[PDB]
Protein backbone atom coordinates (compact mmCIF):
# COMPACT_ATOMS: atom_id res chain seq x y z
CA UNK A 1 0.00 0.00 0.00
CA UNK A 2 2.83 2.36 0.93
CA UNK A 3 4.68 1.57 -2.43
CA UNK A 4 1.44 2.37 -4.46
CA UNK A 5 1.07 5.69 -2.56
CA UNK A 6 4.54 6.40 -3.06
CA UNK A 7 3.92 5.49 -6.87
CA UNK A 8 1.27 7.68 -7.30
CA UNK A 9 2.49 10.64 -5.86
CA UNK A 10 5.45 10.57 -7.87
CA UNK A 11 2.96 10.01 -11.36
CA UNK A 12 1.22 13.34 -9.96
CA UNK A 13 4.65 15.04 -9.28
CA UNK A 14 5.57 13.47 -12.78
CA UNK A 15 2.79 15.33 -14.74
CA UNK A 16 3.39 18.38 -13.80
CA UNK A 17 6.98 18.57 -13.85
CA UNK A 18 6.24 17.51 -17.25
CA UNK A 19 3.46 19.89 -18.02
CA UNK A 20 5.91 22.21 -16.67
CA UNK A 21 8.07 23.53 -19.33
CA UNK A 22 7.55 25.54 -22.35
CA UNK A 23 9.56 25.79 -25.91
CA UNK A 24 10.95 28.10 -27.83
CA UNK A 25 12.05 27.39 -31.36
CA UNK A 26 13.95 29.97 -34.12
CA UNK A 27 11.84 28.83 -36.49
CA UNK A 28 8.46 29.58 -34.44
CA UNK A 29 8.51 33.29 -33.17
CA UNK A 30 7.26 33.08 -29.39
CA UNK A 31 7.42 30.73 -26.63
CA UNK A 32 4.90 28.05 -26.84
CA UNK A 33 3.86 25.93 -23.92
CA UNK A 34 3.63 22.34 -23.84
CA UNK A 35 0.20 21.39 -24.75
CA UNK A 36 0.02 24.42 -27.39
CA UNK A 37 3.08 23.04 -29.16
CA UNK A 38 1.74 19.52 -28.82
CA UNK A 39 -1.55 20.71 -30.53
CA UNK A 40 0.12 22.64 -32.91
CA UNK A 41 2.18 19.58 -33.91
CA UNK A 42 -0.66 17.45 -33.81
CA UNK A 43 -2.40 19.75 -36.41
CA UNK A 44 0.74 20.13 -38.72
CA UNK A 45 0.92 16.27 -38.51
CA UNK A 46 -2.62 15.06 -39.05
CA UNK A 47 -2.74 18.06 -41.89
CA UNK A 48 0.46 16.75 -43.94
CA UNK B 1 30.74 49.28 -28.79
CA UNK B 2 28.13 46.49 -29.07
CA UNK B 3 29.98 44.86 -26.10
CA UNK B 4 29.45 48.37 -24.05
CA UNK B 5 25.85 48.20 -24.76
CA UNK B 6 24.09 47.40 -21.91
CA UNK B 7 21.76 44.37 -23.01
CA UNK B 8 18.68 43.20 -21.05
CA UNK B 9 18.17 39.61 -21.07
CA UNK B 10 14.73 38.42 -19.58
CA UNK B 11 14.00 35.54 -17.70
CA UNK B 12 13.40 32.73 -19.69
CA UNK B 13 12.96 29.24 -19.38
CA UNK B 14 15.02 26.57 -19.79
CA UNK B 15 13.06 23.21 -21.79
CA UNK B 16 13.08 19.85 -20.80
CA UNK B 17 13.69 21.58 -16.97
CA UNK B 18 11.87 23.53 -14.53
CA UNK B 19 14.96 25.91 -13.57
CA UNK B 20 14.10 29.04 -13.97
CA UNK B 21 17.12 31.56 -15.91
CA UNK B 22 17.47 34.76 -13.70
CA UNK B 23 16.86 37.98 -15.81
CA UNK B 24 19.72 40.16 -16.95
CA UNK B 25 18.55 43.41 -16.66
CA UNK B 26 21.59 46.10 -18.21
CA UNK B 27 24.05 43.61 -19.21
CA UNK B 28 27.19 45.20 -20.53
CA UNK B 29 30.20 42.67 -20.78
CA UNK B 30 32.96 44.80 -21.53
CA UNK B 31 31.68 47.23 -18.55
CA UNK B 32 29.84 45.10 -15.98
CA UNK B 33 33.29 42.64 -15.67
CA UNK B 34 35.32 45.81 -15.34
CA UNK B 35 36.99 45.64 -18.12
CA UNK B 36 36.38 49.19 -19.56
CA UNK B 37 37.81 50.61 -16.19
CA UNK B 38 40.54 48.42 -16.49
CA UNK B 39 41.84 48.88 -20.13
CA UNK B 40 40.22 52.80 -19.96
CA UNK B 41 38.47 52.27 -23.56
CA UNK B 42 35.59 50.93 -25.25
CA UNK B 43 36.90 49.70 -28.10
CA UNK B 44 40.18 48.15 -29.78
CA UNK B 45 42.93 50.37 -31.61
CA UNK B 46 46.43 49.28 -31.91
CA UNK B 47 49.07 50.27 -33.93
CA UNK B 48 52.13 48.45 -34.68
Amino acid sequence: QEFHMKVKHLIDSLIDFLNFPRFQFPGKPGIYTREELCTMFIREVGTV
Amino acid sequence: DFLNIPLTIPEMRLPYTIITTPPLKDFSLWEKTGLKEFLKTTKQSFDL
